[PDB]
């Protein structure tokens, strides 16, 4: 499962099989993101999709 | 879920009725249902779990029916139905708790486990009998299309919202008129206020609007409508509109003149109650329009004169307010609400199970943000969830 | 914190805040996470290009 | 007790449903089952005891069996089985009353009337039939020592007290910081508050902390959060905590900040929500643990800065709040809850017939000294009379 | 548990009993026991441990019975009998270990593992026979909800607990009044303290009080009551309160005066020892309160002068103590104790093959935090638990 | 008392072993014995005595045998055998909490109770069956006038006495030399104590004895003896012998020299123990004499050298200790234990019910009052009702 943020403020969540948004879980993107490797994203989600 | 509703049913009514001493006349017609159950299941491979934490298990039948013949139930008789009625309890429960932690975004109103995908089938049809809970009958009406009221005690209807809306501000926010309001569950109170007391107003008078909307029509709705919004009647520092800084607020409470409270349906006045306090009946809506004046006292008596002058500084600032709660309420789609434990249970059986946030509901099951965005995806798998909640509660 | 626990990485500021557009709370705390999330790029804490 | 239900529901099953005109076929079984009754309980003598006012009542059955040759029930039929009813009825609540009025410390959860004692010999064991009421039910599944459940709408839980702590203090009361909150019923209001407003606070914030233990563990309980107290927001003359003197209280409301509301069960916590209000879900909990904070507001607005100065006097008194209402709530133990009325019943009974203080009730059935001392023998009595209240009321 | 404790007991007799050269009058029962346990087993699949470290064992049963015409056993009947034996006590180890390491919120008493589940069925029941252990009498007797207590040696029921408590205190620590006390296991030990020996307490005496809230109800205990505590009874350097510094404890021991040991049960006095030392019995209590006084010698010898000067600095401080041992009780919930190994054998079992943490006990099964939270669901898993290493026991 | 041991044994094997699915063949000599009890106590009338506040209770037995004919015990079987269980485990714990609260002086070992004397007739001898229990195989020796055996595990042999002996002393006790004892339970501390160092004795050598005369044989016993005693060892103020002023007492310890253990036997010695520490066996014995020295370390280092000058003042006393724990050991007579607990059962019986102090035993059952004065009488009256007590036990 993707989680993806931005700095104009749109944020998606989707899962890496197929491309469908998941409503987005707050608390966890920031856990996730705290530690693991972040990804930026040039193919961001739109364009993925 | 007919045929879950169905087995969960027939446990109960095991449960309640085949007891050590009585009469078979009382359980002849149960015994019979029993054993149908017992003959239907009978040769069944059923899995459950798999989802979260919820642990896979296995479940197959293979059980004798009950044909003793007695006038009074004695122990034997109970303890072989004890036993059968314990195995089979613990698989509705655990085919109810599988069902209840899945979701899709199409057809959610359909089966998402596969256990129960397998007891759609048609040779389970015989187990089906009587249906008479509120929501399983509810769901044979809507699979009929006829229509469907589930009643609600003070309805979860209005998501959490405290917000306020300043229609006179300025950077000192020292001469302000506007209203501030908290809806929250059935209850909403607004509260329009006015710094200057309608000084420098058309005919001294300031008026003050708030319309809600409802995510889902409510019929037959009583509701108590109060003049006073005790919540917004003490003084407070409230933030910025954005943050920025804050603001003073000191209410003195006038109260709220020519009230009208309108409950609209697609915009056409369904009911209308003018300075009507108590308790009132909104027959049909899904809006409600709250308009209210603040009217300076044409007469005051020097204390009175003393709190609000020609000019500023204004240290105290005219308030009217109004308090509506819905006591109690009938809706065609499922709700929260304060007697029923459904949204509990389902919010219950998935934090337990740590079960991943799905493609419908908001994380954790917030009540506020589902409301919020009470799409017909998320009003499916919502009523299929609370129907599987309440057939589960039937037993656990 | 708008995380499971306390970091540096995940906590909320000053934002003056925008009320030009209706602005979700998830859509703030997504943007004033990335702009953070800039300086992981420029911490070697990244993965992709 | 379940002979004893069986009796009341009997009875309530023959007024519904020995109507005049009703077919046979309607109440063949239910005319089985009181026959059956009729025979178990003839030739039997009983007494209801003299315990308080209440009168020492005889009772004798010598009931002939109810006729079987009508196709449609009549109105002799009708009024022959209302004479049977009406000492049957009377009977049971005359029974129901003895038992209600009585308590044990040792043995709370067996009967006390030596009538409930005589019914529970295996001869009446044939009277026993359909347990489908909550209280029944529950009291079978504890007999079994099977997981019992009560839901309750707002439960009444929190024995009430109206307190505060003052963290810090000085005999003038003019620099004042602590807590007040009201615990009652299934409400929680807390108000944390700071006469300095946190200006000398290490980071202009100051904590609150409000920890309520509930005397039961509660399941699956919907719980309404909003953020302001309204009990506490407005002006107050306080006594002191000896009661030596009195001091002002002249709150400020400021919102809550970095509000944790945890619901935690044998101190691990089981839910926790961090700045989330409106309806939430607490699963399985024993102890709510509120905690919020007073936080200094970085910017002021001229009126804002203009209450809250760097030093004493402080005539405004920073306040934030916290309202924690359980609309609904399931506990395996009985409780008194705003629908139910087995603790009204109970309490009429013993008052209208003076029974003298027991060892193990509070001296009224008063519910606050109750559920303060909630023992195990006080639970086993009260679930006890409760279920019994319950049988009573089925037919009174 | 009573099947699998009836696989235990058969097989503990097996290996008693069937021995070579007795005569077949002496084990006709036992073998006709054994057989039905293999006839029972025959046929069935069975699965144990897929939990932590513990592996995955799959267990067939096809053994042949045994003969019941001879009339002494011989070696040839043992060889036989032993393979089948040996396999039985590996399955039922094994069943044991698997259940030993789960346990669950909503049902704790009732069997967590796939294998314990399965011997519930009702096929199963034949294999049960004499259940003659303490433990498994107080499982039946508490399913049935019969009065049935655990009996005790050294019960574990105090948690834990090495503080102190100032009621007289200062930064400098040198004239302190207060008590210190350690409760462990069946220990309490107090010790009440003044610097100043009682020079300026009204009549020349200090009162002490510790109260000791036991999480469970103990009943018929023996208690050891003396009138020292040697814990408390030399130099100490002890942290403060809030570990900023330490202070100086010098005690010199004057024998407690008044001495008081309340046991209580719901607030009320049950029994009470007044100068009382040596071997009390406290027949059912809940709480202890024990209430000592240090009085000044109104006559002292120039040395006992010379300790106590009339002001500070006070170098020798004054201390009375008590000690409280339980040497043996009786307890309706399952303990600790310095006899059994039920305890140990669990913990051993969930250390030894890393079983995770789950929601009910604490991690490691640590005893402090379990007696601390004692909780319904956590005796009930407890008794679970420890019923069944008391059955693993019995072979292993 | 046979014939009750009888009863409960009888009920205690009809629970454990009548259990549902259990083959006949596990119960055909217990429903033999059973059904022989049945027979000859059906017909008779049984009264339980209202001594004290125990209730007045009447017995009647009518009951039907049990029945044959099953190969495996079904639920019926168990439910009838259950309630005629239940109505005599009831009576049996009705009569032994009767026979508990009685004694006479004189014929003490006889039944007391009018229940336990019709219970001695010939016609109920028929009941009598296995006695295996260690108090009832005491008891039938007793009866035959042969040698009894009681192991105890820390057996209760030392009434309490915390005492003090000064073989030299004078009004400012600042030069004293003597022993310091506590004797509880199974322990016995002993300090001997010279201010002095013996700087002035013989040979820089003091003497300590001290002597513990058992009140009654106790044979087998192991002993943990330890060299210090370090309940003497701390800071002290102790009251003068008359209590006319108070003396202090600073030990400072010196390891005890040339210890000597007898045990004795009618003044004979039958176990020596020199310099021995650790576990140590004392076969057969009434009497302790524990010789030890205080020598005076020839060689001192300063530190040392500074404690004991050659002249008062002296302000460090030394001291030697020593411990001796009866871990376990076995007397003909019964007695108080840790393990058991029929001592807590008989106080507890006589303290519920406020049975009024008799003409045997010392008020409230104080264990160091009986033992102090452990007569004949005493011995008889004590043996009685602790074997009541356990066969009370055996069922409740
Ligand atoms: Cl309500
Ligand atoms: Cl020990
Ligand atoms: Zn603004
Ligand atoms: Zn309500
Ligand atoms: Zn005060
Ligand atoms: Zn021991
Ligand atoms: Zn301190
Ligand atoms: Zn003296």
């Amino acid at each position: 499962e993707v989680f993806e943020a931005g700095t104009d403020g749109r944020f998606f969540a989707y899962r890496v099989e197929t491309f469908d948004e998941i409503p987005f879980d707050v608390q966890k993107f920031a856990d996730l993101v705290t530690d693991s490797p972040v990804i930026s994203a040039i193919i961001d989600f739109k364009t993925l999709k | 879920m007919d045929v879950l509703y169905s087995l969960s049913k027939t446990l109960k009514d095991a449960r309640d009725k085949i007891v050590e001493g009585t009469l078979y006349s009382n359980v002849s017609d149960l015994i019979q249902q029993f054993n149908q159950m017992i003959i239907t299941m009978n040769g069944n491979e059923f899995q459950t779990g798999g989802i979260g934490n919820l642990p896979i298990r296995n479940w197959n039948f293979d059980f004798g029916l009950l044909g003793t013949t007695l006038l009074n139930l004695d122990a034997n008789y109970v303890e072989t139905a004890r036993n059968t009625i314990d195995y089979f309890v613990d698989f509705v429960d655990n085919v109810c708790m599988d069902e209840m932690v899945r979701e899709s975004q199409r057809n959610g109103i359909a089966p998402q486990s596969d256990s129960l995908r397998k007891l759609s089938g048609i040779k389970f049809k015989r187990i089906n009998f009587d249906n008479s809970s509120e929501y399983i009958e509810n769901w044979n009406l809507q699979n009929r299309r006829q229509r469907t009221g589930f009643t609600f005690h003070k309805p979860n209807i209005f998501p959490y919202s405290a917000s306020f809306t300043l229609n006179r501000s300025q950077p000192a926010h020292d001469n302000l008129m506007g209203t501030m309001w908290l809806n929250a569950g059935s209850e909403i109170q607004v509260a329009g206020f006015d710094y200057s007391c309608a000084i420098n107003a058309p005919a001294n008078i300031q008026q003050f609007e708030h319309i809600v909307q409802l995510r889902r029509v409510l019929t037959t709705a009583t509701i108590t409508l109060l003049p006073d919004a005790e919540r917004f009647s003490f003084p407070r520092v409230i933030n910025s509109a954005d943050g920025a800084t804050t603001w003073y607020f000191n209410p003195v409470i006038l109260r709220p003149n020519n009230v009208e409270v309108e409950f609209l349906l697609n915009g056409q006045i369904i009911n209308t109650y003018q300075a009507r306090f108590g308790t009132i009946i909104a027959r049909n809506f899904d809006t409600i329009r709250l308009s209210f004046q603040l009217m300076r006292p044409p007469n005051m008596t020097p204390a009175v004169a003393a709190l609000f002058p020609n000019a500023q500084p204004f240290e105290h600032h005219a308030t009217v307010g109004l308090t509506l709660r819905i006591e109690s309420a009938v809706c065609e789609s499922v709700l929260a609400d304060a007697s029923k434990t459904m949204l509990a249970n389902v919010t219950s059986v998935r934090q337990e199970y740590a079960i991943p946030v799905g493609p419908v509901f908001p994380p954790g099951m917030n009540w506020t943000d589902l409301i919020t965005n009470y799409s017909p995806s998320r009003e499916d798998n919502l009523q299929r969830v609370f129907t599987v909640a309440s057939i589960r509660s039937m037993l656990v | 914190s708008v995380g499971s626990s306390a970091s540096a990485w995940t906590d909320v500021s000053t934002q003056i805040t925008d009320v030009s557009s209706s602005v979700s709370s998830i859509s703030t705390q997504t943007s004033t996470i990335s702009r953070r999330l800039r300086l992981k790029e420029m911490a070697t804490q990244t993965e992709g290009m």
